[PDB]
C-alpha cells in the first residue's frame, strides 16, 4: 500500500536504517543524542590551550620551519628616516650609508676570523 | 562464441555476492550509524581556538612585540 | 670602547673570591666570557624578572647594556668552539676555499653530502 | 559486486508529476530573479552551490520531478548556480538515504543549511553516487506518488537499501 | 633526595618493595604475583649491583658521603682492583656494577622484560612507576654519579649503545603494539633509551629537560588511557575500542594534546628534547652507524 | 550501611539478568537469521530442528548471542543446550563477568 | 572456555587443539563435534581479525566467512574418514595457526582471565 | 524516557545549541553571521553584476551529467564501446598530471633537487609505486571493441597524463583468478587495489598485461551481451 | 533495574587435583586453590621452543638490520 515519497515511511526508514533490531520496539536505537557538556567544555579549554601553544611555537620559533622549508620572503621591512632630506644631500648621505653598510659587514666578517686568539 | 568473458565473470561475481547472508548484515548494522560517529577533522574545530590566539598573538605584539631583534640569515 | 669581545664594558677582570660570590655555573666559567657574564648576573640580580619576561624580551629589557657585551662574547666563543666561521665559507664556495686555503687542516676532509649539490 | 550496467531508458508520452516546489515554481533564473521569494532562496542556496562545486560534495535541488511509469524514470529539474537542468534517474538506482548520511558523505563540515531545505526527504541516486534534497515549500501529487510503480512493495530491497551506503 | 649511599640504598630497596606491592595489587590472582615476582627478581638482581658497587667504594675510601666521594673520585682514578685473575679498572669496576644496577631499573634492553609485565598494576600505579619513579632510578643515578662516568671507559662505549637499541626496540615495538598500556610501556622503554643515549652525549641540561618532558606527558597519556579503559570494562586493547570520541570528549582532546607533546613531533613542546639529543650525539663511537640508525628509526 | 548484625549471602531469584528481556532478544536475533521462517513458532519450549536452526546455523547464532550479550559460552554448554529455554535459562543465570 | 592457553605449559599442538576445538584431546570428539566446533573457532577468529581489528574491511569480511561457511558445509556433509576432510581440517587449523595472536582479547567472563579472580567471595559459613 | 523537563536546573537544548559545530543536528534557526543569511540580507549580492559573475565564473550545468546512461563518443567508426571509468580515471588523469608542473617546477625552485629525489627515491618504492603508480599503469580508463579486427581497444593514462589507446586480441584474452596473484601482489591489493574490482581482473596471454576495471564504473548492456564478448 | 542476585560464589571455582604434584615440578606450579598456574607463561607458544624462537627472531630482524643499513647509507652519503 505504502509507497516511496511518503513522508511517514521516509521518517521510519531514517530513523530505522541503523537500529538494533535486537531491542524492543521504541528503544531500537543506537546513536548518542548528546555530548556530555562539562567534559566538552573542559575538552576543549585544554584542546584551545594547546593550539595556542603550538601557534606560539609556530610564530616565535620559526625555527622548524627554517631547518624543513628554507627561508621564505620576508615581508618589507624598513623605516622612512630617508626621506627627510631631498636632492644631492639625499644622494651623497644615501651612498655614505650603503658603503658604511658594506663596510660593517666586511668588518664583522674580518673581525670574527681575526679574533680567534682574543681568548688566551 | 562460447568464451567466458567480461560478462560471463560479472554474472559469476553477482552470484557470489548474492550468496552472502544478510544475518551478519542485519546484526552488525548499529555500528556504522551516521548519527553516532564522525572524523576527526570534523570533531577538533579550530574556528575559535584560532581566534583566541590571534588575540592572545596581537597582544603580545603590543606588549612585547616592539623590544625584538631582527634575525637575518 | 674599542675593546675586544672578551672584555667587558669597565674593562675589568673579576677575580676568584668575587667569581664565588656572584658564583657562576660552571658551563660559563669553562668559557671566555666571565667577564662579560658576571655584569649581566649581577643586573638581573639588581632587576629580577620572570621567566615568560626573560623569554618574550628580545633586548632582555634592563639589563640590555650588559647583554650585549655578553652577547657578542658568547657569539666569538661559540663560533670560535665550533669553528662554523670556516665550515660556513667551505660550504658556500669550496673550490676557493681550497684555491686560498683557509685551512687545510679542514679542507683536506671537508666532503659535502652529495644531496647538498646547488 | 554491484556493476553500474545501464539499460539504455527513454522517456514517455505523458508523464505524471510527483513535486512541485512552491518557490522557484516559475521557469528559468531570470524568472527567479525577477520573483522576490526565488531570488533570496538563491541567495540562500549559494552556499550550497559553493559546497557541490569546492567541496566535491554530490548533491543536487530537485524541483518539478515527473514520472514515467511507463519506463519508470524519473525527470528532475534541478536548480544549480547557473541555472535549471533537467536530469534523468531511474527507479532501479534511487534509494532514500538519513539526513545525517548525506551531511557525512562529505568529509568537509557543511556550511549552517537553510530552513527550507527538507532533510526527511533526501534520497540517494547509487548509479550517480549522488543525492537528491527536496524543497520544504513544495506540493507532492497525492495520486501520483500513490502509482502501483512507486510502491515499496516493488521497489524495495534490502541489501541495497541497508547496505549499498556504509559511509563510515 | 639522599646524602649518602646508605641512604640511597634504602630508598632503592624500598621503590623495589612499593613498586612490588603495587604490581601485587591484586593479590587475590596468582597470576598478579608471577608478574610481582619477576619485578621483584630484577629489583633484587639490581639490589646486588648496587651493593657491591658501594663495597668497592667503602673499601677504597673510608666514607659513603656523595658529595666526598663525587670530590674524591678523581685521586682514585689512577688505581686498580685485583680479582680472582684479572687486573680490573676500579673506575671500570664500580661504573659496570652501577650501570648494570642503573639498566635494570631503567628497563634497558634485555632487562626491560618485566616492565612489559608490570602493566598488570592499576592505571594509576603503572603512571606513577613509569614516568618519573621507578624507570628514572638509573637516571638519577647517572646524574648523581656524573663524575665517577666521565672517567669511565666501560660508561663510554656502554651508554650510547645500548640506549639507542633500547630506543629504536621500544620504539618499533610500541607502534607495532595494540594494547594502550602495553604502547605506553613501551613507548617508556624508548624514551628511557634515549635518556640513556642524552646522559651519553654529556649535556645534563638537555637530559634533565627531556626527562621532565617525558614524566609529565607520559603520565598524562597514562591518566587519559586509564579513563578509557575504565570506559571500556578494562578491554585495554583498542581493536574493540572505537567511535569513543563522543563517549569520552575530554579524554579525546586531552589525549591528542598529551600524544602530540610526548611523541616528539613539529611544533610542539616534545620536539625540543629529541632535537638537543641529536643536537649532542656524539660521532667518535666506534658502532656509530649502528647508534646514529638506531636513533632515527627510534625517533621516526 | 551494612548492619552490625549478622547478614547471609540473598539469592534473590537465580538469575542475574531479566529472563523476559534474554529470552526476548534472543528470539529477536534467532528470527533475524536467514533460514528461520516464521518467528512466531519460536517458543522457549521450541527446539533448534523445529524451528529451523541447523547445526551449523546455531554456532553462528550462539556466537552473535554472545556479542549481543557480552558473554563468552564454552562448545560444552552451548552443545548442552537443547533448547531456547535451556539458551536463555542459561544466560539469564550467567554473572556476565564470569 | 577456560583461557588458559599461556598457562600450565601447554605444548604448541595441544595450544592449537583448545584454540581450534575446546578439547585437548579432538580425538574424544565425533564428526558433528570436530566440525562444529571448528566452525565457530574458524568464525570466532575471522571475527577477530576483521571486524574487531585493524582498519577492518566489513565487505573483506563478508566474503570471507561466505566463503568458509560454505567450505564447513562441504566438511559437514563429507564422511568422517575421508582424505577430502583431513585436508579441510589441516587448512583450517593452518588458519588458526596463521591467525594465531599472542595477547589476544580474552573476554573478561571466561576463567583464567584478567581480572578473573580479583575478588574473594566469602561463604555463608 | 527524557526526564529532563522535571527540573528548572537541567540543560536544554538551547545550551547544547553549541555542540552543533561538533555534532550532526538538521538546521533549526539562522545565526545573523551565516552565509546564508549574509547573503540573503545584504543587498550588495542582490545587484545583476554579482547575479551574472555567479551564473558564468562557475562550474557549468553542461558538463553535469543528465542521465543514467551513457553513450560516449566512439573510438573508431565501426567500433562500440562496452566499458568506461568515470571519477577514478579523472583522479588519476589528475594525480599524473603533477609530474608536468611539480617536477619542472621543483627542479627549478627547490636549493637542492638532489635531496628532493633522493627523498623521492625511496617514497616512490613504498607506499608510492604500489599506491597509486601501478595501479593506475594498469587501469582501464575506456574499453572499446572493434568487430572487424574482432579486437578490444584499450585507453590508459601514461606518464604526465597522456592518454594512450592500445589493441588486444579478443582471443588472447583471460581471467585470472584473484587467488593466483593475491601472494604475488599482496602490497599492491593492500594499499592501492581497492578502487579497481579484484574479483573481475584479466589479461593478455600474448603481452602478459593485466586490465583493472573501476568499481564504479558504466558498463554497457549491448556491449556485454554482443556475441563477440560472449 | 533488575534486582541482581548477590555476587556469586562461583565466581571463585574450587580447583580440584586431578593430578599427581610430581616433587620434580616442586616450586615450577604457582600454587593456588582457585587458580592455580605455572611460573612461567608462555604466550609466543607458536615457536615450539627458543631454538625455533631464536631462528625466527633472527630472520625476521634482517629486515630491521636492512632498515638501518639504508638509513646509515642516506645518512652518510649525505
Ligand atoms: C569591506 C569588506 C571587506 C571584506 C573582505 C572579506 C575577505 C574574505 C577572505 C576569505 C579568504 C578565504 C577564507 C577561507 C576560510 C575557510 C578555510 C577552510 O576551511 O579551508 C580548509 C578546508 C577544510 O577545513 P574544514 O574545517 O573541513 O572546512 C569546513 C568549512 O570551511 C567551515 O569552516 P569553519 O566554520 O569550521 O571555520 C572556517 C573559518 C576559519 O576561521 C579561522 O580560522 C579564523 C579565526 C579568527 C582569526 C582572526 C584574526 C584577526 C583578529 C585577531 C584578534 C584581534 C583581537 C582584537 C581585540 C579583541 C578584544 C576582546 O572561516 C573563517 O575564516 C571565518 C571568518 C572569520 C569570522 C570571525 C573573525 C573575528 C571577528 C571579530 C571577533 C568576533 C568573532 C565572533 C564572536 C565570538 C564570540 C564573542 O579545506 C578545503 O577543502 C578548502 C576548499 C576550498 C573552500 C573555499 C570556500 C570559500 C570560497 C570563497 C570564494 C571567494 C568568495 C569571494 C566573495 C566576494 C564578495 C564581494
Ligand atoms: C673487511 C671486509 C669484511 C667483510 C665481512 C663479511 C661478513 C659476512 C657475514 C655473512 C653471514 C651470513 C649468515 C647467514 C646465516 C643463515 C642462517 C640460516 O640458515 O637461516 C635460515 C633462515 C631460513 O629458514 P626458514 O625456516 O625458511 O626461516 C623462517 C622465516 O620465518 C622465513 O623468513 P621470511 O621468508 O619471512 O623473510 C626472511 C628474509 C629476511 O629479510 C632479509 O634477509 C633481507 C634483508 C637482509 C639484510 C642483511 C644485513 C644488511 C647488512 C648489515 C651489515 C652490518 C655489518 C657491516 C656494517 C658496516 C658499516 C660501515 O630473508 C629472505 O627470505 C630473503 C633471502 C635473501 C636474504 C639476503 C642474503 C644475503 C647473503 C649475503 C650476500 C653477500 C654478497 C656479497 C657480494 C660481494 C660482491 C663484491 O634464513 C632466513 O630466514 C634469512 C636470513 C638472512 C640473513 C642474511 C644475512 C646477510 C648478512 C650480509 C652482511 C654483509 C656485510 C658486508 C660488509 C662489507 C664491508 C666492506
Ligand atoms: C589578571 C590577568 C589575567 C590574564 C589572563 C590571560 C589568559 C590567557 C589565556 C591563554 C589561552 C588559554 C585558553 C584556556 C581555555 C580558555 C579559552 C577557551 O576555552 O576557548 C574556547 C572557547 C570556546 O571554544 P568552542 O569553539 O568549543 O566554543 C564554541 C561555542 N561557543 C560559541 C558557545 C563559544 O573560545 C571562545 O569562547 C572564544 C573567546 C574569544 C574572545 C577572547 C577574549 C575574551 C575576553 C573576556 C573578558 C572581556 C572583558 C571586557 C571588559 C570591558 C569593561 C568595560
Ligand atoms: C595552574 C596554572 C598555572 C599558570 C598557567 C600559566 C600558563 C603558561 C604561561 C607561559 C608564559 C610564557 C610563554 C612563553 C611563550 C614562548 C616563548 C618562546 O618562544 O621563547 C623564546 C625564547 C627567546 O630566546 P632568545 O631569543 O633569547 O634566544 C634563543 C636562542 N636560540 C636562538 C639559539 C634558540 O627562546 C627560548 O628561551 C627557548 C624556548 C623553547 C621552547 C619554545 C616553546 C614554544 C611554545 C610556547 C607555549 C606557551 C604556553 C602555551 C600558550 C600560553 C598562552 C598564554
Ligand atoms: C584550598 C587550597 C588548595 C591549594 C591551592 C594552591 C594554588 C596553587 C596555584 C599555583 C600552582 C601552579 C604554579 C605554576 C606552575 C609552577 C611554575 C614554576 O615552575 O615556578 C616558576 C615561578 C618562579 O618564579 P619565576 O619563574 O617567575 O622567576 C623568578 C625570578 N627570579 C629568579 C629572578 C627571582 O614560580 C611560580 O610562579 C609559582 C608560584 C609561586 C610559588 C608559590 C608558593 C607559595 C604558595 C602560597 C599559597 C599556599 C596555599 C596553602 C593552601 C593549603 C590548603 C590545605
Ligand atoms: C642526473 C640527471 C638528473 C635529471 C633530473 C631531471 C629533472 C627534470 C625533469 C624534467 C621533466 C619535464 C616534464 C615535461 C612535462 C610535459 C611532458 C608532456 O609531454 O606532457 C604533456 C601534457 C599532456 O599533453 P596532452 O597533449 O595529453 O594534452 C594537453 C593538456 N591537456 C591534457 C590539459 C589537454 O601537457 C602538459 O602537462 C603541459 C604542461 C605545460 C607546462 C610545463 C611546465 C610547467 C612548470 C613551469 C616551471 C615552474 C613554474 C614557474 C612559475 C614562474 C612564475 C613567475
Ligand atoms: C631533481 C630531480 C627531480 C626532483 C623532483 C622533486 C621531488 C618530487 C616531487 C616533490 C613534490 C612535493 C614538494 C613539496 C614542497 C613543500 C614545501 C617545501 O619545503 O619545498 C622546498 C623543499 C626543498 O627546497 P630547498 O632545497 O630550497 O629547501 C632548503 C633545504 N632543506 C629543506 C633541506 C633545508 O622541498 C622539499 O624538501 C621536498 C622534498 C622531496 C619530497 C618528495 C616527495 C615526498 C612528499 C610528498 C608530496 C607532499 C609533500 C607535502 C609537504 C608539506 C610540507 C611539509
Ligand atoms: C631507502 C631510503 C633510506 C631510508 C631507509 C628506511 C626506509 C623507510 C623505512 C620506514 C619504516 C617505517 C615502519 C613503520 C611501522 C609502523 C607499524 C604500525 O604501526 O602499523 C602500520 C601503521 C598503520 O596502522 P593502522 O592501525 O592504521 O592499520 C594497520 C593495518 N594493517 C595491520 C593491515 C597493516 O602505519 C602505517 O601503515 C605506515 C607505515 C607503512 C608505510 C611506510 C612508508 C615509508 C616511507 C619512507 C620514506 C623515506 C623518506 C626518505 C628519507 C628516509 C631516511 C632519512
Ligand atoms: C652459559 C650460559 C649461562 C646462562 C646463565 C643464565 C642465568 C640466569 C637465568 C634466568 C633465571 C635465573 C633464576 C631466577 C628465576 C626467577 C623466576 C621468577 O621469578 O619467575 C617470574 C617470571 C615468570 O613470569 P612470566 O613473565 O612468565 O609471566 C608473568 C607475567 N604475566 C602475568 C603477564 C603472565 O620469571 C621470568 O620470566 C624469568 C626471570 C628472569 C630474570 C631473573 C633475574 C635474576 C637473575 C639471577 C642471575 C644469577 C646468575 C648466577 C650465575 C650463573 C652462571 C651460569
Ligand atoms: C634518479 C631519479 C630521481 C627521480 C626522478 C623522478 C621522475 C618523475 C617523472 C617520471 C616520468 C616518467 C614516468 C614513466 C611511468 C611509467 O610508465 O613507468 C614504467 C616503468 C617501467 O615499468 P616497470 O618498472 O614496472 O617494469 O615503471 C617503473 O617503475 C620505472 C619508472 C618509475 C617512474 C616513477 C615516476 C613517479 C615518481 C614519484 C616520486 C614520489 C612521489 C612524488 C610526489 C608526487
Amino acid at each position: 500500500g505504502t509507497s516511496i515519497f511518503s513522508r511517514q515511511f521516509k521518517k521510519a526508514f531514517n530513523d530505522a536504517k541503523y537500529q538494533n533490531l535486537t531491542a524492543a520496539q521504541g528503544e531500537t536505537y543506537s546513536h548518542l543524542g548528546w555530548i556530555s557538556n562539562v567534559d566538552l567544555r573542559l575538552g576543549r579549554a585544554i584542546f584551545t590551550f594547546g593550539v595556542v601553544g603550538i601557534a606560539f611555537c609556530i610564530y616565535l620559533e620559526p625555527s622548524y620551519f627554517h631547518e624543513t622549508f628554507g627561508h621564505m620572503s620576508q615581508p618589507p621591512k624598513y623605516d622612512l628616516i630617508d626621506s627627510n632630506i631631498n636632492g644631492v644631500e639625499k644622494k651623497l648621505n644615501k651612498q655614505i650609508l650603503h658603503r658604511e653598510h658594506n663596510e660593517h659587514k666586511l668588518d664583522g666578517f674580518v673581525s670574527m676570523f681575526k679574533g680567534s686568539d682574543v681568548a688566551k | 562464441a562460447g568464451r567466458k568473458l567480461f560478462k560471463h565473470y560479472i554474472n559469476e561475481n553477482i552470484k557470489s555476492n548474492n550468496e552472502q547472508k544478510l544475518f551478519f548484515y542485519r546484526v552488525n548494522r548499529w555500528r556504522w550509524n551516521t548519527k553516532d560517529n564522525t572524523t576527526a577533522p570534523k570533531f577538533l574545530r579550530l574556528k575559535y581556538p584560532l581566534l583566541v590566539t590571534g588575540v592572545c598573538l596581537f597582544a603580545y605584539d603590543w606588549t612585547y612585540g616592539f623590544t625584538q631583534v631582527d634575525a637575518h640569515h | 670602547g674599542h675593546g675586544a669581545w672578551n672584555e667587558n664594558q669597565q674593562h675589568y677582570k673579576y677575580s676568584k673570591e668575587e667569581i664565588e660570590a656572584y658564583q657562576v655555573p660552571m658551563r660559563i666559567k669553562a668559557g671566555p666570557c666571565v667577564d662579560t657574564y658576571i655584569p649581566l648576573k649581577k643586573c638581573f640580580q639588581e632587576n629580577p624578572t620572570s621567566f615568560a619576561a626573560k623569554m618574550l624580551d628580545g633586548r632582555k629589557g634592563k639589563c640590555a647594556k650588559e647583554f650585549k657585551y655578553y652577547n657578542t662574547c658568547l657569539n666569538h666563543w661559540q663560533t670560535y668552539e665550533n669553528n662554523s666561521h670556516v665550515t660556513n665559507a667551505y660550504w658556500a664556495d669550496t673550490s676557493k676555499a681550497n684555491a686560498d686555503g683557509i685551512s687545510n687542516t679542514y679542507g683536506g676532509s671537508f666532503r659535502k653530502g652529495l644531496a647538498w649539490l646547488n | 559486486n554491484y556493476y553500474n550496467i545501464m539499460r539504455q531508458v527513454s522517456l514517455d508520452s505523458n508523464p505524471i508529476v510527483l513535486y512541485q516546489s512552491s518557490t522557484f515554481t516559475g521557469n528559468g533564473l531570470q524568472e527567479f530573479y525577477e520573483n522576490a521569494d526565488a531570488l533570496t532562496k538563491y541567495l540562500k542556496l549559494v552556499p550550497f552551490f559553493l559546497e557541490k562545486n569546492l567541496y566535491d560534495h554530490p548533491k543536487q535541488f530537485v524541483i518539478k520531478m515527473e514520472f514515467h511509469p511507463q519506463n519508470k524514470v524519473l525527470s528532475l529539474d534541478c536548480l544549480t548556480h547557473q541555472g535549471v537542468l533537467k536530469k534523468t534517474v531511474n527507479l532501479e538506482n534511487l534509494i532514500p538515504v538519513p539526513y545525517e548520511d548525506y551531511v557525512q558523505f562529505c568529509r568537509r563540515k557543511l556550511f549552517n543549511a537553510p530552513l527550507f531545505l527538507d532533510t526527511e526527504m533526501i534520497y540517494f541516486n547509487t548509479f550517480q553516487n549522488e543525492f537528491y534534497v527536496f524543497d520544504k515549500n513544495a506540493k507532492w501529487n497525492e495520486e501520483g506518488i500513490n502509482h502501483p510503480e512507486l510502491d515499496i512493495s516493488k521497489l524495495y530491497n534490502e541489501k541495497a537499501w541497508f547496505d549499498s551506503l556504509r559511509i563510515i | 633526595s639522599s646524602g649518602n649511599f646508605i641512604v640511597l640504598f634504602l630508598g632503592w630497596e624500598l621503590i623495589g618493595l612499593t613498586s612490588f606491592f603495587l604490581i601485587n595489587f591484586w593479590s587475590t590472582r596468582v597470576g598478579t604475583l608471577k608478574a610481582a615476582f619477576k619485578a621483584f627478581s630484577f629489583n633484587k638482581l639490581s639490589d646486588l649491583f648496587l651493593f657491591f658497587a658501594i663495597l668497592i667504594i667503602f673499601s677504597t675510601t673510608y666514607n659513603l658521603d656523595i658529595l666526598s666521594f663525587n670530590n674524591q673520585i678523581y685521586l682514585y682514578e689512577s688505581y686498580n682492583i685485583d680479582m680472582f685473575y684479572w687486573s680490573i679498572n676500579l673506575i671500570e669496576i664500580i661504573s659496570f656494577f652501577f650501570i648494570s644496577c642503573a639498566f635494570i631499573k631503567s628497563a634497558q634492553f634485555g632487562a626491560h622484560i618485566w616492565l612489559p609485565d608490570s602493566m598488570e598494576a592499576p592505571v594509576p600505579a603503572s603512571a606513577l612507576i613509569h614516568s618519573a619513579t621507578l624507570v628514572s632510578a638509573g637516571i638519577y643515578l647517572l646524574l648523581r654519579l656524573s663524575p665517577l662516568f666521565e672517567l669511565s671507559k666501560y660508561a663510554y662505549f656502554i651508554l650510547p649503545l645500548i640506549g639507542s637499541v633500547t630506543a629504536f626496540y621500544g620504539g618499533l615495538v610500541s607502534a607495532f603494539q595494540s594494547d594502550t598500556k602495553k604502547t605506553l610501556a613501551y613507548s617508556t622503554i624508548s624514551h628511557c633509551g634515549f635518556l640513556m643515549v642524552s646522559y651519553s652525549t654529556g649535556v645534563l641540561e638537555f637530559v634533565i629537560l627531556y626527562l621532565y618532558v617525558h614524566g609529565f606527558f607520559k603520565a598524562a597519556t597514562f591518566l587519559c588511557v586509564g579513563n578509557v579503559n575504565r570506559f571500556n570494562r578494562n578491554i585495554q586493547d583498542f581493536k574493540r575500542m572505537g567511535g569513543f570520541y563522543k563517549y569520552l570528549p575530554f579524554e579525546c582532546l586531552a589525549s591528542f594534546v598529551c600524544m602530540i607533546n610526548l611523541s616528539g613531533l613539529p611544533l610542539t613542546l616534545g620536539f625540543y628534547i629529541k632535537h638537543l639529543l641529536f643536537i649532542g650525539l656524539v660521532e667518535s663511537y666506534t658502532l656509530y652507524p649502528l647508534i646514529f640508525s638506531s636513533l632515527i628509526l627510534g625517533a621516526i | 550501611y551494612a548492619p552490625q548484625k549478622v547478614v547471609l549471602r540473598n539469592e534473590k531469584s537465580g538469575y542475574y539478568a531479566n529472563p523476559d528481556d534474554v529470552a526476548r532478544r534472543l528470539i529477536r536475533l534467532i528470527s533475524l537469521h536467514d533460514k528461520v521462517q516464521n518467528p512466531s513458532a519460536i517458543t522457549l519450549k521450541s527446539t533448534w530442528s523445529e524451528i529451523g536452526v541447523d547445526p551449523l546455523s546455531y554456532v553462528e547464532i550462539m556466537l552473535e548471542a554472545e556479542n549481543e550479550f557480552y558473554i563468552e559460552l564454552a562448545d560444552e554448554d552451548l552443545e548442552r543446550f537443547r533448547t531456547v529455554e535451556d539458551a536463555v535459562e542459561f544466560i539469564a543465570r550467567n554473572f556476565f563477568t564470569n | 572456555s577456560k583461557a588458559y592457553y599461556f598457562v600450565k605449559n601447554f605444548s604448541w599442538a595441544e595450544v592449537s587443539n583448545l584454540l581450534c576445538y575446546g578439547t585437548k584431546y579432538p580425538t574424544v570428539l565425533n564428526h558433528q563435534q570436530k566440525v562444529t566446533r571448528l566452525y565457530r573457532a574458524t568464525l570466532r577468529r575471522v571475527y577477530a581479525h576483521q571486524v574487531e581489528g585493524y582498519k577492518t574491511d566489513f565487505k573483506q569480511y563478508n566474503e570471507n566467512i561466505t566463503d568458509i561457511g560454505k567450505d564447513f558445509n562441504k566438511m559437514l556433509a563429507l564422511k568422517p574418514e575421508s582424505l577430502e576432510l583431513q585436508a579441510y581440517f589441516k587448512k583450517y587449523e593452518d588458519l588458526q595457526e596463521e591467525l594465531f595472536d599472542p595477547a589476544m582479547i580474552i573476554d573478561e567472563s571466561r576463567p583464567y582471565a584478567a581480572s578473573s579472580g580479583r575478588y574473594y567471595i566469602f561463604d555463608d559459613y | 524516557g527524557d526526564i529532563r523537563h522535571k527540573f528548572s536546573n537541567e540543560i536544554t537544548d538551547d545550551d547544547y545549541d553549541y555542540q552543533r559545530a561538533m555534532h550532526v543536528k538538521p538546521p533549526k534557526e539562522e545565526s545573523l553571521f551565516q552565509l546564508t543569511n549574509i547573503l540573503s540580507s545584504v543587498p550588495v549580492f542582490k545587484t545583476r553584476f554579482f547575479l551574472d559573475f555567479i551564473a558564468r565564473n562557475l562550474d557549468t550545468n553542461s558538463a553535469v551529467s543528465t542521465s543514467d546512461f551513457v553513450a560516449p563518443p566512439r573510438v573508431h567508426e565501426n567500433s562500440f564501446f562496452v566499458y568506461h571509468s568515470r571519477e577514478l580515471g579523472n583522479v588519476i588523469r589528475k594525480y599524473r598530471s603533477l609530474e608536468s608542473i611539480v617536477l619542472p617546477g621543483a627542479l627549478l625552485t627547490f636549493t637542492y633537487p638532489l635531496f628532493a629525489a633522493f627523498v623521492a627515491i625511496p617514497s616512490y618504492y613504498f607506499m608510492f609505486n604500489a599506491k597509486i603508480y601501478e595501479m593506475s599503469r594498469r587501469f582501464v580508463v575506456r574499453m572499446d571493441v572493434l568487430p572487424h579486427l574482432e579486437m578490444i581497444s584499450v585507453q590508459r593514462i601514461g606518464a604526465f597524463g597522456i592518454l594512450y589507446t592500445k589493441l588486444h586480441r579478443i582471443q588472447d584474452l583471460e581471467y585470472v583468478p584473484f587467488d593466483q596473484v593475491k601472494e604475488q601482489e599482496n602490497y599492491l591489493w593492500a594499499i592501492g587495489g581497492h578502487g579497481v574490482d579484484n574479483q573481475l581482473i584479466f589479461k593478455d596471454r600474448s603481452t602478459g598485461e593485466f586490465f583493472y576495471f573501476e568499481r564504479q564504473g558504466v558498463w554497457d548492456a549491448k556491449g556485454l551481451n554482443h556475441p563477440l564478448l560472449n | 533495574g533488575w534486582d541482581r542476585p548477590d555476587v556469586p560464589l562461583s565466581f571463585n571455582p574450587l580447583y580440584v587435583h586431578k593430578r599427581e604434584l610430581s616433587i620434580f615440578d616442586t616450586n615450577m606450579w604457582m600454587y593456588d586453590q582457585v587458580y592455580p598456574e605455572y611460573v612461567i607463561s608462555y604466550n609466543e607458544i607458536h615457536l615450539v621452543d627458543q631454538w625455533k624462537g631464536l631462528k625466527e627472531s633472527f630472520s625476521q630482524s634482517a629486515y630491521w638490520w636492512a632498515m638501518m643499513a639504508m638509513v646509515f647509507g642516506f645518512y652518510f652519503i649525505n
